């Protein structure tokens, strides 16, 4: 039981990364609204100015 | 970029016209003071005469 742990310290491991790749949900529209924010900040101040 | 551009370049005109508006109504009061010589330069009329 000691000597095959290292044989889900991979499995375990690929989940992690899963999380990360997962990770593009969030980031995607965290980067979209913000981006977004950013051009209606943009057209906003200037048509306005 | 546009906060230069759209009112520097403007003022290229507006300083213009700002002197524009006030020296029309001048000259429509100039041709009044140096026309009023016709009286307040002919006191012949009731001093001289």
């Amino acid at each position: 039981k000691k000597g095959w742990d290292i044989l889900t310290k991979s499995a375990d491991m690929f989940i992690n990364d899963l999380t990360s790749r997962i990770d593009s949900g969030v980031n995607d529209v965290r980067g979209f609204f913000t981006g977004l924010a950013s051009d209606l900040n943009e057209w906003g101040g200037n048509v306005a100015s | 970029d546009a906060r230069e551009w759209g009112t520097n370049l403007i003022d290229k005109f507006t300083g213009g016209i700002r002197s524009k508006i006030s020296g029309l109504r001048n000259w429509l009061s100039e041709l009044r003071n140096i026309g009023a010589e016709v009286g307040i330069d002919v006191p012949t009329i009731g001093g001289g005469g």
